[PDB]
């Protein structure tokens, strides 16, 4: 049983780290895109 | 003005796609979190 619960914790923790890395990269890309979107929208509002 | 409008529209569309992928991602990651919970205390109690 100890080995079983250890294995489950190991695999689920590494999967969690992978998914969290995915979430962090997606969030950083989205934050960059949002900054660019807001700056370009301000430029458009300026331009008109 | 026209060019920046089109660029902002494309950026917003890409943001929405990334946001939906993000949606499925944190739902699945929360499921993996609750699975990965309840076994850490199990390993601790088992080895105690």
């Amino acid at each position: 049983t100890i080995n079983q619960m250890e294995i489950s914790l190991k695999e689920e923790e590494i999967q969690l780290n992978e998914a969290t890395e995915k979430t962090n990269q997606l969030l950083a890309n989205l934050d960059k895109e949002s900054k660019k979107a807001n700056q370009k929208g301000e430029e458009v509002a300026a331009t008109n | 003005l026209e060019k920046a409008r089109e660029d902002l529209a494309q950026i917003q569309a890409y943001i929405k796609n990334l946001k939906d992928v993000y949606t499925k991602q944190m739902e699945e990651k929360n499921e993996l979190e609750m699975k990965a919970a309840k076994t850490k205390k199990k390993i601790n109690t088992a080895r105690t």
